[PDB]
């Protein structure tokens, strides 16, 4: 389906894993009907600003031990609906 | 380093996505008539010198998506590509603006000219003989 990321696997109800996959920054082609997203145990320094684009009715974002050190004031954008983030284990130094 | 491409003419496809390049020269990227494609997402190009697109001939393809572009009249050799080069609407939702507050991941293909009338024009003749004999 063209709803779920090439190299990430997705189950019914919108819900994407794409953790352990090495990915060096956020995979691209989001969809709208993912509502639960997973990005830890990966490889994105830096992230681009509005690089989770498309998915507006994300609900869950992780980020969890992805070496994240410097995040843009709108890489986050037009994510309203996000509910859950978890940017834990990085190396952010200022926000 | 400009001219590290020069020796490639037959070049059809040169991916540069997922690096750190500030910017890109068209010096750098020299003569490619041959080209066809390419691959410049995930990177930090803010905007693109003018001229680079004059070296491309046949540049059909490009990938523009995860770049922090400051949307002004910098752009200006840019869009005008995109207009005769329509990107897929997935592609095209991903080809946004990031300069921030008021401006922000505005679709760079919904740009016209008539919006940035303001930008500088080039040299006329009329303009040329008031601003000498204002």
């Amino acid at each position: 389906a063209p709803d779920c990321p090439e190299v990430c696997t997705c189950v019914p109800g919108g819900l994407a894993s794409c953790s352990a996959l090495s990915l060096p920054a956020v995979p691209p082609g989001l969809s709208l009907r993912l509502r639960a997203l997973l990005l830890d145990h990966n490889r994105v320094r830096a992230l681009p600003p509005g690089a989770f684009a498309g998915a507006g009715a994300l609900q869950r974002l992780d980020l969890r031990e992805n070496g994240l050190h410097s995040v843009h004031v709108r890489a986050f954008w037009g994510l309203g609906a996000l509910q859950l983030l978890d940017l834990s284990a990085n190396q952010l130094e200022a926000l | 380093a400009p001219g590290t491409f020069a020796p490639l003419r037959a070049l059809r496809n040169l991916s540069l996505a997922g690096n750190r390049l500030a910017r890109l020269e068209p010096a750098a990227l020299g003569a490619l008539p041959l080209l066809r494609s390419l691959s410049l997402q995930d990177n930090e190009l803010a905007a693109l010198a003018p001229g680079l697109l004059g070296r491309l001939p046949a540049l059909d393809a490009l990938h523009l998506r995860g770049n922090p572009w400051g949307c002004g009249c910098a752009l200006r050799p840019l869009c005008a590509w995109l207009r005769r080069h329509p990107l897929p609407a997935s592609e095209a939702e991903t080809v946004l603006c990031v300069w921030p507050g008021r401006l922000t991941l505005s679709p760079l293909t919904a740009f016209s000219d008539a919006a940035f009338s303001h930008c500088a024009q080039p040299l006329a003749l009329r303009d040329l003989a008031v601003v000498y004999t204002l």
